[PDB]
Order: C-alpha cells, then structure tokens, then sequence
RNA sequence: AGAACUGGCGAUGCGGGAUGAACCGAACGUAGAGUUAAGGUGCCGGAAUACACGCUCAUCAGACACCACAAAAGGUGUUAGUUCAUCUAGACAGCCGGACGGUGGCCAUGGAAGUCGGAAUCCGCUAAGGAGUGUGUAACAACUCACCGGCCGAAUGAACUA
RNA sequence: GCAGUCAAGCGUUCAUAGCGACAUUGCUUUUUGAUUGAUGUCGGCUCUUCCUAUCAUACCGAAGCAGAAUUCGGUAA
RNA sequence: UUUGCUCCACACAAUAUAGAUGGAUACGAAUAAGGCGUCCUUGUGGCGUCGCUGAACCAUAGCAGGCUAGCAACGGUGCACUUGGCGGAAAGGCCUUGGGUGCUUGCUGGCGAAUUGCAAUGUCAUUUUGCGUGGGGAUAAAUCAUUUGUAUACGACUUAGA
C-alpha cells in the first residue's frame, strides 16, 4: 500500500523472491531490494557455482560481444532472475522492469526507511531445517565479483550508525510508554478501553 | 476419497432344483455403494468364478464405527499386485476409526509401493487389544507413559504479500 | 561460580492436558484438551466447555497455548468437562495478553462509525494530557 | 573447473513419435511370443 | 594469427597512454610518486661492463642499445581524492 | 525409524564449567577455556544438574541422529583437553641425511623448521597453531613433542608435520625416512 | 513382411499438447450472457506459492514419449515390507580369559613343527578348542579366528521384495 | 561362434513340460622361439573453431619401483 | 546579436503524466531461538514480561474546512529566520538552539452554509516550457578557413597563429 516498497533482500530464497517482485511490478508497485549480497539459493554452494559456469560457457562464438552478458554482482543474478519472470520485449515488460531498483548493501536514502521482507520467499519459512543452501555473495565473489569487501566495510560502518540510532529510539519509546502507563488510570483511558483502544 | 465401510451379502443366482445358495459376505471400503458392489462383484469373481450375471447382491448396509472417538492399534493385513507378483503385507496404524486407517493405508501404499485402489485388497483389519501385541516400532514408540514432545520451527501462515518483521519460528 | 550454565528451550509440548486453540474450521476461536497422542500430526482433543466435539486433529489445525492441566490419558468428555471447571482453564485463559489481543480484536471489529469518531475524541484528549506529562519530564 | 557440456532435457517430436511406435511394435511382439 | 589479448585493434583514444595500475601502496614508507611523464628521444649504444655470476658473459663486457628519455622536472598543479564505492 | 527422540549423555568433572548458547560451547577446567561453535547442527541442549548434560535431537532422520553422537564426542574431546590435555610424540628417523628440526620465529610467529631431508636444500616450514607448545624430548633421542587443549590443533599439527616431510619420487620400501606419530596420549599420565 | 476389417487425413476452420501431417478435445451463420471439454492454476500467463498423507537431495535430479532403448546388474544412500533365525536357563558390538593331548600325523625336501607342496582329515578330554582362518620365522616361536566363558544390559542378525 | 558341462536364478507353483547370468574341450596348429599392405575419386596445402577417447608438458596412485630408466592407472584440453 | 545569459518572487499561459488522493512508520543478529523491562557479584547472568500477525502505530472533527467570544494549560504543530552539530555508498538528508509569527478539536459558547435542485473526477497532485513584472549576479568559447606531422583512404588525430 506504501509508495515504495522497501525489501531487505538478507534471507530470501533468490526465485520466490523474483516471482514475487514479478508479479508487484506488473501489478504496478516500486520495489526496492536492498542487501542483494545476502539473497539465498538452495542447494550446495558447488552446485550453484556449477550451474553459473554452465551460464558462463554460454555464449555467441563467432562475436562474444554479442552474447549473453554474464553479469557477476549480486544485485545483477537477481535482475536476470526477475527479466526472465517478466515479459521484457514489450512496452508493458520495460514499463514494468523501470519501476524496480536492486542494490548491494543499503545505500542512501534507503537505509532510513522501514524495510519489509516476504514471508512466502523466506529460508527460514520454506526450506526445511538440514538442507544446505549459498549465500550470493559467496557464489559472486567465486565468479568474480570484485566488490565484496567494499560492501561489507560500508554495511558494518552503517549498522553502528543504525545502533546508535535504535539505542536513542529505545530510551524514547520507554520514556513514551511510562508517561502512557501513568495515564491508565483516567475516566479517559477507561472509556478508551471500553472501546478497545 | 473419504472412505465409508459397506457390509455386502451376495449369492448365486437362484434356478430350478437349486434353493439356499452359499451367501458369501464381505466388507468393503468405498467412497461410494456403487464401487462398493462393483469391487464385491471383481473380488466375487476373483474368488470364485461368479460372474455378475450368475450371482446377486441379496444385502449392502454401512456399518460405523462402534466408538468413533477411541483411539485404537489397528492391525491390516492387505495384499496388491504390481508388476511383479501379488505382495503380502502386515502394516500397524493408529487411529480412531476403521475407515481412517484403511484411508491411511491407502496413501501409504500409493505414496511407498505406488499401488492403487484398484491393486489393494484390504484382506483384514482388527484392533489390537494388547499394548504388548504391537510390532512395528513407528507404532510402538506412542504408547510410552507421559509422552510428550515439542514442534521445533513453528511456520505461520502469511496472509499479505509483505511481512513489517522478521518472523520467530518459536513454539 | 563453578556452576555449568546450559540455555534451555521453553517449548509448548504435545502431551495430555495441553490445551489448544482451534484456527480452522467449525471450532476455530475455540479452546480444548490434548486428550490422546494419536501419532506425530494428530491429537485427540475434546472441548466441553465450549463446544468443540471430541475429534481427530491435525496439529496444523490448532495452534498449542502455554496452559497445561492434570488429565488422565483417553479421558472422556465428562471427566475432561470436570478437569477443565477444576483447573479453571478458562479464567487462566481469559488473564492473558494473547485472549486480551483476541478480545481488543473483536471489539474494534464490532464498533460503529459513531464509537469510531467518539474514540478519535477521546485519543485526541488523551493525547494533550499525555503530551503535557512528557514536556514536563 | 571447465564445465562439460550438459544433455538436453528437451525432448524431439520425431524422438517421441519413433518411442512411440517402438512401444507399439514390442507390445504386439509382446503378445505374439506369448501366443507362440 | 595474433595475440586475442590485444584486441580490437583500434586506435589509441588519446596520444598520452593511460596507467592503468599502480603500483600496491604501503602506508609506512615515505610519500613517493608512483610515475613520471617524459619525451622519447632517440636511442643509441652503450659498452657495459658485466658482472652476472653463472653467465657465459660474467666479467665480460657487451654492447647494448638504449633509449634515451628526456625528462625536465614536472611541476605539481593538483590534488584529487578517491573514495571507494560498491561500483 | 524417524525416531520421536534421541538424547546422549555428557558427563562433567568436578572441576570443569560448560556454558551453551544458541549452540555455542565453552568449556573452562583447570587448563584453560575452549570454544566451539556448532551452530552448523541442529540439536538441543539441556542439564538437570552440574554433572550431566543432555544432547537430543526430536523426529530426526538418519543423518540428524549420526550428527547427534558427533555433537556429544567433540564436547567430550573439549572436556578431556580441558581437563587432562594431549600429547604427541613423533620420531624423526633417517639413514644418510640427518634430519634438523628447529623452532624458528619467522614474521613474528612460530615455525617448525625441517632442514636436510635426504639431503634437499630446501627448507621446510610448519607454521605452529596456536595453543600447542612443541618441545624436544629429554634423554630420546630424534622425539619432538607436542602438547595442547585443542586434540584437533594437535593432531593437525602433527599431520603438517608428517605430510611436509614425503617422500617423492623414491621406493618407501628403501626410503624410511620422514618424521612419524610415534605416540598420542595425555599431558596427564599418573598410571 | 502378406492379407482382411474399422477408423483418422484428403475437401477442415476452432480449444489444448511452448512449437508441428497423422496426439488430446470439439466440427464452424452474426452477436450477448452463462457453463464446460481437453489442458492447466509460482512468474512469464487467465486460474489455490490450496488443503492432506508419504517419498526423494542428483559433482549438470526430476517435472516423458513407459506396461520402450541403454536395463543385466552394481551401491557401507534412504524408506517400507516377506521369510528365516539367535535372545535375560543373556541377543548384537566390544574388552579380558581359554583356544588342550597323540602330534613336530603321513610322503617327498637343506629345513617345512596348523599356515611353499599331494591324500583320507582320525582318536581322547572337553564350557570349548580345525591334523587349522591369516599375518608372521630359515625352522620355531608370537599374535590371530573357528569355538566356549566372565564382564554390563536389550533386542539383534541374514537372505530376499518393492 | 559352434555344440556342450552343471546351474545364480527364472519358467501359470511345477528341477530332465522349458528357459537361463556368471564360469570350463577345438580353431589359422604346430611346441623347445624355424621364416611365414590396401586405396582412384579422392589427396593435397592453408587455416579457424570445438571434443577428449591425453602423444608431450603439470600433479598424483600402484608395481622387485634399489638408483636410473620404464610399465599400468587417476585428475587434467 | 537592438537588455543578450543566469538564480530568486508573483502572474498568467501552454505541456503531458506506465498513473498522489492521510503517513515508504529506519537496530543488528538468531530461528533447536529472540524482543522489551528490571536487578546484581556485569555475564553465554537472575527475575519478570511479550509474540500466536500491520486486524498495528501515528494521524484523523471545522466553507476541501469560514468569521468571532471565552476557559484551562505554557503543551502540540506549521511558516519565514537563527544557533550548534552530524551524514560521502548514490552524502542532497537527520538532529538540535533562540526569538518572532499564526493555528490549536484539551473544554464551553455565538453567527455562516440551502439553489450543484435525487448522482455525474465534479477539477485541490506534480513535470516541463514560454511570456510579464521586481530582487540580485557573471561579462566565454567552439567550428570552418590557414598551419604541423608524433596522425592520416575520406573523416578523424595532433601542433601553431592578435
């Protein structure tokens, strides 16, 4: 309902996760997915990475400028797995595909904005407790993704900027909940809570 | 589908000379009265060579389960056919009714040894009075004193397409 | 001090005389008594207090809540109908957050567009008094 | 880590139809060697 | 034919060939420049005096050619910073 | 079978402490403190007194219960490399070539280093792990011993050991020299 | 392959099988509303990321032509079964004991003592102990397992079927 | 390959109504280690790319592999 | 180049919008575990409490929101300014200081609304481009042509020239 739509992509199931920002773009919706670094694919970590040298191989033989374009990032296996949920070659697929952004990390101004998650693509939700899986910066960085470190210095400096921030929001919602549990008592709060609120 | 037990009488077609035919009873377990008298009539034949036309079905009721809310042992002796010869088996199942356990009988067979309706035959089914007559141990191993168990990895059902939080799959 | 430490998990158990709320079906809203261990999926349960047949369960029909009473294994319904009243299975019930969150539920599903507006009122006053005491400390 | 290449799933109209009559054909042998 | 590392054989952007790697950098030596800019100007030839141990020509002396690279001082003009990023 | 449950015992002497969180372990006895983070099994631990934990694992397959005794052994190890340590002996022998083991300190860190194996120039280098002390036995000769908390960091130890001094090339039955565990026991021994 | 029958196609559009001569539905005036066939319902793409019970983890699974070819089998993967068995007058696994006497049986060998070789493989005492299951010595010896006992306590093993 | 030999198993259950995995006579053939090439409408060069069923180079495993040299095998284009 | 160019304010035009119609409401990590509160001998600590959906929380009354009289409190909030910081991943935003200026539905009053005729988006958002006013600001280059040869099929490239 929101205007954009926020999704911390940490702990997603990779195709779940395509289909449904699929389905939303087309619907009309702006999604953002922030931490494309931290998306998962079930399975063993060679079997992904043998599956992308079976990508990588592909390609056109007498002009490789022409074939597919292997992209390594994060942010850009999860692109190809949304343009292959989308139907890209019309007017109403690109139309679609623009209302979209993926990134590595949290950038500004994302990284003070409320960030959502979908249960439906969730590991922890779906893939039962045993079964191994690969983190997509692993399976970038051994394709040859260069910025990982990068990435993973900016994500620690943000999240202490973030506890400092969540530190300061928790001693002002307790100050906030003590001057409401001093008011529980009033004709108010009990004609409040007759009503339900 | 939802299995219903159905008690069939049948016997020879009656003629001349010939009274008080051999009235073969059987029970069966069906969705329905019309595949109950179809399968009474193929195990009829399979039996004995009673063809539909030389025999009749003199009775058909539906018979329920006595104490539908008592959890019971089951014991089921069935035997199914496949491409190899026909198999006997012995199976335990613990449940509160006859028609639950012969539905769960059917599953099992169809999810294990991929045989169907039409391959079981349900030869018996007979609740096991003794605790100490069990003998398969996935049976034996609810009937230990003050049983209790945890549900690790609570799931809980999302109704929206987008959660506001992480979720605990605490129980 | 040389005492070991081991974190343990506080885990809802399937056992005789849990107590379960129902989410699906004809009883859903509706408590009961884990009566039988029928296998890993199914319970028997049986709520007399409020209505719920004795039953076959699915353990994905109901969900377990923290209260547990004394009941003998394969207790039929009468005998579980005296357990509960004794065990006062519904006061327990009613004293928590989890009932309370239901009940608020309810309520505000069931006020008018009158009760609407007068509870705007009310938060609005409630709202300037408590604004005042946070300036003020 | 060169990676081979991989057989295809995809499977051929005249594949199926050939399978197809080849099923036939071992059936019918099928019920003459049991007749003789 | 030819090396496939050294395509396409296009022309050169620009007259002045870029650097493209510095040398890694190790924060406890002194500032020093990495590089420095100079004029091609001819080759000649020279008599070296070699001391190579193991070689068929140590203690011997051979005749190289050179090339010569004028280089007055450069005059520093600027300063600019880089910051690292995801891209 | 898919059994319901399955739980393994793990005793602790009178002088160790064990502390687990979110299947983190650390064991503290006489000797030191070990850590071990086993967050990579799914079990459940639980104890009923200073003396015993439990380790149990709920409806688990074949592969969750052959995990579930692992679990159980490896804290097991903990407690023992707590409590009463490990020590391994290898033997160095030779024929011709003198074997020279020596402990180096190269970039700040320890080595072992083996000079003149069957006579080669080059230098050996066996970066000592930390927590494992090596030392050259009194009175014996060619021993060089090794003795720590962790019997993993030991007993890896001692294969770099092994491994970094083979044999290439040449028949095993002529060639015998190498370095080799001669024994492994505690750094306790009373009996 | 040779016959005979009956269908399909030819002169034939439409729904489905991603695609298509012989596959699955259904045959056609122009329209509106409703319901369906075959086939489907994560996204492409209209339609349950429905409900339920099981199985499977593949270092290029599978999502099919199959009552077809590679296909006869191999596997210390996993599940469920059938028939044999042993077992608290003690099962399986482990430790510790015993593992004896003629006798170093008989023939060729420098030697060969259970264990380089060829022939019956015997008799006694036994809880139990092969004229020996393997390593091992020049021959021995030593260990070992076949078998029996003590130890603690509880089900275990083998062969087949899917 | 031919005939066999028994059968691991199977055959509507049926041992020689009948099949049948895996294993065992004789061949150009005589012993002591003697004398006893095809291809005509294809073929050249150059030259690109791909496969691996690897000749060489790299790393390993085994073998009376002393050393040297070699043999067989594994990964590997 | 007959005040050309550019940044502010109001004042009207034209433009076209993959699609405003209360608010995109900020810990991190784990999930066989956690969040919050409290306490101590300060940690993998003790106790209490929470989840079982955002069904929330905040906002939210007034001509699409007018004009006035008071009460209580000195809170809430907007606008033009000001103090002091902080943020470089794409910072372009967050927080704070002081005074001024409005509103206040926290409470009580007093006037207005009609006729859009029983509904008709019934026009309230924000992109850009021009024209007019009054408030300021700054006073270049590139190309051809000529020329060089570190370049060159033509383009292009590279030199030089008040």
């Amino acid at each position: 309902v929101e205007p954009v739509v926020v999704i911390d992509g940490k702990g997603h199931l990779v195709g779940r996760l395509a289909s449904v920002v699929a389905k939303q773009l087309l619907n009309g919706q702006k999604i953002v997915v922030v931490r494309a670094e931290e998306l998962n694919i079930s399975g063993e970590f060679f079997r992904n990475k043998l599956k992308y040298h079976d990508f990588l191989r592909k390609a056109t033989a007498f002009n490789k400028t022409r074939g597919p374009f292997h992209f390594r990032a994060p942010s850009r296996i999860f692109y190809k797995a949304l343009r292959g949920m989308v139907s890209h070659k019309t007017a109403r697929g690109k139309a679609a595909l623009e209302r979209l952004k993926v990134f590595e990390g949290i950038p500004p101004p994302y990284d003070k904005k409320k960030r959502v998650v979908v249960p439906q693509a969730l590991r922890v939700l779906r893939l039962k407790p045993g079964r191994k899986y690969t983190t997509l910066g692993k399976l970038s960085t051994s394709v040859g993704w260069k910025y990982e470190d990068v990435v993973a210095k900016l994500e620690a400096k943000r999240k202490v900027s973030s506890a400092e921030y969540y530190a300061k929001k928790r001693a002002f919602t307790k100050k906030v909940a003590s001057a409401n549990a001093t008011a529980a008592e009033s004709d108010v709060a009990k004609q409040l809570a007759a009503l339900g609120y | 589908a939802h299995f219903k037990e159905y008690q069939v009488i049948g016997r020879r077609l009656p003629t001349e000379s010939v009274p008080e035919p051999k009235l073969f009873r059987m029970r069966i377990f069906a969705s329905n009265e019309v595949i109950a008298k179809s399968r009474y009539w193929y195990f009829l034949q399979k039996l004995h060579k009673v063809k539909k036309a030389s025999g009749e079905i003199v009775s058909i009721n539906q018979i329920n389960e006595a104490h539908p809310t008592k959890v019971k042992n089951f014991g089921v002796w069935v035997r199914y056919d496949s491409r190899s010869g026909t198999h006997n088996m012995y199976k335990e199942i613990r449940d509160v009714s006859r028609v639950a356990a012969v539905e769960t009988l059917y599953q099992d067979m169809a999810a294990r040894h991929r045989a169907r309706f039409r391959s079981i035959h349900i030869l018996k089914v007979a609740e096991i009075e003794k605790t100490a007559d069990v003998k398969r141990q996935y049976v034996k191993q609810f009937l230990t004193k003050d049983l209790k168990f945890p549900l690790p990895h609570r799931v809980q059902k999302s109704t929206k397409t987008f959660s506001y939080k992480r979720p605990s799959t605490f129980y | 001090s040389t005492d070991s430490i081991v974190k343990a998990s506080n885990w809802r158990l399937v056992e005789v005389g849990r107590v379960v709320l129902i989410k699906k079906g004809q009883s859903a809203g509706k408590l009961a008594a884990i009566v039988e261990i029928i296998d890993q999926k199914k319970v028997l349960i049986d709520g007399p207090k409020a209505g719920v047949p004795r039953q076959a369960i699915n353990l994905g029909q109901v969900v377990l809540t923290p209260l547990t009473f004394a009941l003998p294994r394969g207790a039929r319904t009468a005998t579980v109908s005296k357990k509960w009243a004794a065990a006062a299975v519904c006061e327990k019930w009613a004293a928590s957050s989890w009932a309370k969150k239901i009940a608020q539920r309810e309520r505000r599903a069931a006020l008018t567009d009158f009760e609407r507006f007068q509870v705007m009122v009310l938060r609005k006053q409630k709202r300037y008094t408590v604004k005042k005491a946070l300036a003020k400390a | 880590m060169r990676v081979r290449k991989r057989q295809s799933r995809r499977t051929s109209t005249k594949l199926k139809e050939g399978i197809k009559k080849k099923a036939s054909a071992h059936r019918k042998k099928e019920k003459k060697m049991a007749k003789k | 034919h030819g090396h496939l590392g050294f395509l396409p054989r296009k022309r050169a952007a620009s007259i002045r060939a870029r650097v493209k790697a510095f040398p890694k950098d190790d924060r406890s030596k002194p500032v020093a420049l990495t590089s420095f800019l100079g004029y091609k100007a001819g080759m000649t030839t020279i008599v070296r005096d070699l001391d190579r141990p193991g070689s068929k020509f140590h203690k011997r002396e051979v005749v190289e050619a050179v090339t010569v690279v004028d280089t007055p001082p450069v005059v520093v003009v600027g300063v600019v910073g880089y910051v690292e990023t995801p891209r | 079978m898919k059994y319901i449950q399955t739980e393994q015992q793990i005793e602790v002497p009178e002088g160790v402490t064990v502390s687990i969180k979110s299947r983190i372990v650390k064991v503290v006895g006489p000797r030191g403190t070990l850590t071990k983070n086993l967050k990579h099994i799914d079990v459940t631990f639980t104890k009923v007194n200073n003396q015993l934990i439990k380790v149990a694992v709920h409806n688990g397959g074949r592969k969750h219960v052959a995990a579930l005794r692992t679990v159980k052994s490896l804290v097991d190890n903990m407690i023992t490399g707590v409590t009463k340590g490990y020590k391994y002996k290898m033997r160095y022998v030779y024929a011709h070539f003198p074997i020279n083991v020596n402990i180096v300190e190269k970039d700040g860190a320890k080595f072992i280093e083996v000079r003149n194996f069957l006579g080669d120039k080059k230098i050996r280098n066996v970066p000592v792990r930390d927590g494992v002390t090596i030392e050259f036995s009194t009175n014996v000769k060619d021993e060089i011993v090794l003795s720590g908390n962790s019997v993993e960091d030991v007993s890896q130890n001692a294969a770099d050991l092994q491994q970094i001094c083979r044999v290439r090339n040449k028949d095993i039955r002529k060639f015998l020299d190498g370095i080799y565990v001669s024994h492994k026991g505690f750094i306790t021994e009373d009996l």
